[PDB]
This record gives C-alpha cells, sequence and structure tokens, in this order.
C-alpha cells in the first residue's frame, strides 16, 4: 500500500 | 562541503512498484520489498542480484534487517509480518494480529523485538523468537505511517495520518510525548536521529522537520522537494557529511545539509516517485527506489 497514492 | 553522489548501478527485477530498500547493518546486502509480493536481495557494493524471498500473499510496504544481518521482517497488505532467514530464504514466523494492512516495521537494536504499524491505527510489538504479539499500542486515530526504535530500544516513535508523532516507552506502552506543530498535515514518516535526541518527521505538505522531542521543539525544516501523496522514507546520512536524504514525488533524490538546511544535491535518473532511500552503514552510498513507472533501484556513491 505504500506504493499507492 | 557538498556530496558528489553519482549513479553507479541500476537494479531491476521487481515487477511492480518497489516499496522499501534497506542496507544490511554489516553493509554487504541491500534488501528491497515490492508491491509484487517479493523481497529481493542485492549486493550493496555492485547491486548484483542475489535471491528472491517470497511467501507474502499481497504486496509488501516495508522490510527491515536484524542487527546481525541474518533476519528480515516484512510488512504486507496481507495483514501479516513475516520473519525471514535471509540465508535460507525461509519464512521463520508469520506475525498476525493487525486487522488491516501492515505498513511499516523495524527491529529494535538488540533485534529481540519487532515494532509494526498498520492501517488498523495500532502499533504492535512482537517477540522475534516466538513470533507472538507482545503488546498492542492503540497508537493513533489513523493509519500508522512509520515506527522506529531509538538507539537502545527503550523508546518507539510512531507517525500517523492523524497528524501526530508519538513517543512510546517500549516496555510500559506509555505514551511519553505527543508531538505536533501548529498545523496537522498527515505525518508520513518519522525516525529517531542516530543519537536518539531528535526525530526526523515527514509531513504531506512537502516538509521534513527535525525535532528535539525531549524539548518538543522543531530545530530544522527542510523543503524544496515534493511530498503530498506517499509515505516517503527519509534518512540521516552520517558516514561522511551530515545530510538529510529523501526521495521525492518529482522523481528526485533530495540531499540537504543537516545544519544549514540548504539543498546540496538532487539525484536525477528515476522515472517515477522515489519512494525510499537508504544510506549505507559505512560507505557514502545511497540506495533509492521508485514506484510503478520505474520499479528500479539505484545505487549512488559519493566521495564525501
Amino acid at each position: 500500500m505504500r506504493t499507492e497514492p | 562541503v557538498k556530496p558528489n553522489y553519482a549513479l553507479k548501478f541500476t537494479l531491476a527485477g521487481h515487477t511492480k512498484a518497489v516499496s522499501s530498500v534497506k542496507f544490511s547493518p554489516n553493509g554487504e546486502w541491500l534488501a528491497s520489498s515490492s508491491a509484487d509480493k517479493l523481497i529481493k536481495i542485492w549486493g550493496a557494493y555492485d547491486g548484483k542480484f542475489e535471491k528472491t524471498i517470497s511467501g507474502h500473499k499481497l504486496g509488501i510496504s516495508d522490510v527491515a534487517w536484524s542487527s546481525d544481518s541474518n533476519l528480515l521482517v516484512s510488512a504486507s497488505d496481507d495483514k501479516t509480518l513475516k520473519i525471514w532467514d535471509v540465508s535460507s530464504g525461509k519464512c521463520l514466523k508469520t506475525l498476525k494480529g493487525h486487522s488491516n494492512y501492515v505498513f511499516c516495521c523495524n527491529f529494535n537494536p538488540q533485534s529481540n523485538l519487532i515494532v509494526s504499524g498498520s492501517f488498523d491505527e495500532s502499533v504492535r510489538i512482537w517477540d522475534v523468537k516466538t513470533g507472538k504479539c507482545l503488546k498492542t499500542l492503540p497508537a493513533h486515530s489513523d493509519p500508522v505511517s512509520a515506527v522506529h526504535f531509538n538507539r537502545d530500544g527503550s523508546l518507539i516513535v510512531s507517525s500517523s495520518y492523524d497528524g501526530l508523532c508519538r513517543i512510546w516507552d517500549t516496555a510500559s506502552g506509555q505514551c511519553l510525548k505527543t508531538l505536533i506543530d501548529d498545523d496537522n498535515p498527515p505525518v508520513s514518516f518519522v525516525k529517531f536521529s542516530p543519537n536518539g535526541k531528535y526525530i526526523l518527521a515527514a509531513t504531506l505538505d512537502n516538509t521534513l522537520k527535525l525535532w528535539d522531542y525531549s524539548k518538543g521543539k522543531c530545530l530544522k525544516t527542510y523543503t524544496g522537494h515534493k511530498n503530498e501523496k506517499y509515505c516517503i522514507f527519509a534518512n540521516f546520512s552520517v558516514t561522511g557529511g551530515k545530510w538529510i536524504v529523501s526521495g521525492s514525488e518529482d522523481n528526485l533524490v533530495y540531499i540537504w545539509n543537516l545544519q544549514t538546511k540548504e539543498i546540496v544535491q538532487k539525484l536525477q535518473g528515476h522515472t517515477d516517485v522515489v519512494i525510499s532511500t537508504a544510506c549505507h552503514p559505512t560507505e557514502n552510498i545511497i540506495a533509492s527506489a521508485a514506484l510503478e513507472n520505474d520499479k528500479t533501484i539505484k545505487l549512488w556513491k559519493s566521495d564525501c
């Protein structure tokens, strides 16, 4: 989820 | 004095956005985690691919090393953490108890405990040997963006989209301090300074700040980069000149002079948000990683 805005 | 970081290697292999890069404490390895559910291991000094580590069922947002460089813990959307034996690649333990995505994770310096933060708004403290949840901190009122132990593990700092940084006594669970400026932008990253006296905090208003947490005061502010959407890691570069290092949503690695707050370098090359930077424990090396239009890791080396 860190890779999602 | 300014660093002269220059691109030495690009590392490719992850098939989705990279979430996290970390150098092993013994300086031999870089660990990368990714939305593609995989952990990858690379040589720290040439970026040579070493192995893939797998088992998480959904994407991974963080990975961290044990002090002896033998273990890794990863934080996954699958709502678990996994303790890995790097040399064998086996999952040693699956840490369950969070009720939503696990977003961030770290060993304590002794590496007998793991701290985690989750979308479920809690911080959990885990026994590495047994894989059991020792304690849960009802830490925040929004997702927990980062968790970090201080130099001797007696304290935990967490950050959250609720706009707070909280310092916890690890053993008693007590919130020793709650830190916030005169606004409340989500706090997207926090970590103790090496000397344990400060916390470096990122907020989603394009600002990093250096706090004396004891005094509860902001001592330094760093701006110029772009950070409004992603929990971007930030570092104290300590091997040579004292820098602050961070990725940025304009695809750059920013380096500030810690004392003066001036931007001293901007590393170009990535083609997407630089989500994560890491600083090698003994060499003036920075590792950086980028999201889904890039998916690569870059190793940068400086003379100072």
